[PDB]
């Protein structure tokens, strides 16, 4: 059974940073890119950016340009995301997601989503 | 960037009723990458359709994507009580994309 | 009795990316491997073939020198029977391989203040390489059931990836210049001796 496991809820002051982790299990991490999206309460999904695993390609959405950093630790098969200069406006649930397949990365969709991480800024 | 618009923002259907959701691109969106997702409150979104034309593994036969060019739709042959949910679509594109549409909500009538 | 031009490899001012090793043929000359062995300049001098102290006395019909740059940790992948991103997608040695692998620490020369991104390695491939197979194609790699249209973006990746080489990197992440000496005996008179 494929799983994505995210770090639990965290509360930060405005003007400070937050770090969110997402660990893969049951799947080769190198086989697929990992993407990040957030959902404010009552709001539509908003895409943040993504990372191609093993490539280090971290291009971000223009709205979040130089406000978010995405990295990965290959030895722990874990994606990481950091946000800087937090505002109360950034209070939201943040999610990681990925495709799932075995040796050939056959699935083009996003088969597995993490449980999500709540981030509150105040 | 590709901007997606969806309608109706809210739908009201009886259980067992056939349903359609619609999405239109702001501009001549390339190919077909309009994957569809289902979401329930307190839960992560789940993939239903990828390529706007093919079911994800484990998806029931009642779900199917359709459309082309700027106009894409999602259909359900009959609604189950389980199918009342918030729906989203996403355009993978050539990257510098992955924008989500505003989504739609389906309510029980 | 001209000396084999090892200086054209080891003293070279430019090295190939690991995705496309620069092969040079060595023939019709007198080899000296004892000068390399006793230089003590190399971080590694290991052989899977005839021991280097006897190798110098053994004649071959053809010797090849393949030069490239990799991370120091990646050096462990260059052996018969090995697997990994370099061993499977960039270069492979046969189980019957005869020859030696020599590594040198190039951080003093290949490092740049902003980092050195001019060395590429292959990250993706559809299948494992055959021994001594070389592939310089840059065609976009498809990573899914959907046909790739040749445009890079999603599940359409450029197959090559730049190294993050920097002067401040830990030793395992420092660049090393590596030369692999392949030896063979063909049905011909030997032309390389020491
Ligand atoms: C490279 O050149 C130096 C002289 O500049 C020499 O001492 C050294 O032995 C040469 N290395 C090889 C492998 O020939």
């Amino acid at each position: 059974q494929m799983q994505l496991v995210q770090s639990g809820p965290e509360v930060k002051k405005p003007g400070t940073s937050v770090k969110v982790s997402c660990k893969a299990s049951g799947f080769t991490f190198m086989s697929s890119a990992v993407q990040w999206v957030r959902q404010a309460r009552g709001q539509r999904l908003e895409w943040i950016g993504w990372i191609v695993i093993g490539s280090g390609n971290t291009n971000y959405a223009q709205k979040f340009q130089e406000r978010v950093t995405i990295t990965r630790d290959m030895s722990t098969s874990t994606a990481y995301m950091e946000l800087s200069s937090l505002r109360s406006e950034d209070t939201a649930v943040y999610y990681c997601a990925a495709p799932y397949c075995s040796s050939i990365s056959c699935n083009d969709g996003f088969d597995i989503w993490g449980q999500g991480t709540m981030v509150t800024v105040s | 960037e590709i901007v997606l618009t969806q309608s109706p923002g809210t739908l009201s259907l009886s259980p067992g009723e056939r349903a359609t959701l619609s999405c239109r691109a702001s501009q001549s969106v390339s190919s077909s990458y309009l994957a569809w997702y289902q979401q329930k409150p307190g839960q992560a979104p789940r993939l239903l359709i990828y390529g706007a034309s093919s079911r994800a593994t484990g998806i029931p036969d009642r779900f199917s994507g359709s459309g082309s060019g700027t106009d894409f739709t999602l259909t359900i042959s009959r609604l189950e009580p389980e199918d009342f949910a918030v729906y989203y679509c996403q355009h993978y594109g050539s990257s510098r994309g992955w924008t989500f549409g505003q989504g739609t909500k389906v309510e029980i009538k | 009795t001209n000396l084999c031009p090892f200086g054209e490899v080891f003293n070279a001012t430019r090295f190939a990316s690991v995705y496309a090793w620069n092969r040079k043929r060595i023939s019709n000359c007198v080899a000296d491997y004892s000068v390399l062995y006793n230089s003590a300049s190399f971080s590694t001098f290991k052989c899977y073939g005839v021991s280097p102290t006897k190798l110098n006395d053994l004649c071959f019909t053809n010797v090849y020198a393949d030069s490239f740059v990799i991370r120091g940790d990646e050096v462990r992948q260059i052996a018969p029977g090995q697997t990994g991103k370099i061993a499977d997608y960039n270069y492979k040695l046969p189980d019957d391989f005869t020859g030696c692998v020599i590594a040198w620490n190039s951080n003093n020369l290949d490092s740049k203040v902003g980092g050195n991104y001019n060395y590429l390695y292959r990250l993706f491939r559809k299948s494992n390489l055959k021994p001594f197979e070389r592939d310089i194609s840059t065609e976009i790699y498809q990573a899914g059931s959907t046909p790739c249209n040749g445009v890079e973006g999603f599940n359409c990746y450029f197959p090559l990836q730049s190294y993050g080489f920097q002067p401040t990197n830990g030793v395992g992440y420092q660049p090393y210049r590596v030369v692999v000496l392949s030896f063979e005996l063909l049905h011909a008179p030997a032309t390389v001796c020491g």
